[PDB]
C-alpha cells in the first residue's frame, strides 16, 4: 500500500540496536521501531564516503 | 579491577547488603558484550535479588 | 512480567497460556461428561418418583 524509507547514519556498534523490539540508547531516546514492526532493515559501511 | 584472576582459578566476589544500580552499567558503552539469560537487562532496576 | 521484556515475555506467556488453556479444555470436557451422567441419573430418578 505504501513504503516509508527511514534514512539516517549511526556508528557501527548500534546496528544491532535497530532491530525491531530492541532496546538501547538509540532504540530508547531517538529512534524506536514498533514491536509489531514489519519491513526491512538495511545498513552499510560509509567510512569511505 | 587493576588485575583479574585466570580461568583455572576464576575469581568469585560475593555481593550482598548493598543497593545496586544496573542502569548505570547498562547506559555505559564500554560493554562490548552484555547478555542476560534469565532476566531482561532493562528490568534489573525493578527486580530485587 | 517482572523479569522479562515484551518480546520474550510473549514467548513465555504463550506457553503458559497454551498449558492453562489445555487444562481448561480437559476440565470442561470432564464436566460435560459428568453432567451427562448426572442427567441420565436424574431422569431415572424422576421416572422412579
Amino acid at each position: 500500500t505504501n513504503v516509508y524509507a527511514d534514512s539516517f547514519v549511526i556508528r557501527g556498534d548500534e546496528v544491532r540496536q535497530i532491530a525491531p523490539g530492541q532496546t538501547g540508547k538509540i532504540a530508547d531516546y531517538n529512534y524506536k521501531l514498533p514491536d509489531d514492526f514489519t519491513g526491512c532493515v538495511i545498513a552499510w559501511n560509509s567510512n569511505n564516503l | 579491577a587493576t588485575r583479574f584472576a585466570s580461568v583455572y582459578a576464576w575469581n568469585r566476589k560475593r555481593i550482598s547488603n548493598c543497593v545496586a544500580d544496573y542502569s548505570v552499567l547498562y547506559n555505559s558503552a564500554s560493554f562490548s558484550t552484555f547478555k542476560c539469560y534469565g532476566v531482561s537487562p532493562t528490568k534489573l532496576n525493578d527486580l530485587c535479588f | 512480567l517482572s523479569r522479562l521484556d515484551k518480546v520474550e515475555a510473549e514467548v513465555q506467556i504463550d506457553r503458559l497460556i497454551t498449558g492453562r488453556l489445555q487444562s481448561l479444555q480437559t476440565y470442561v470436557t470432564q464436566q460435560l461428561i459428568r453432567a451427562a451422567e448426572i442427567r441420565a441419573s436424574a431422569n431415572l430418578a424422576a421416572t422412579k418418583m
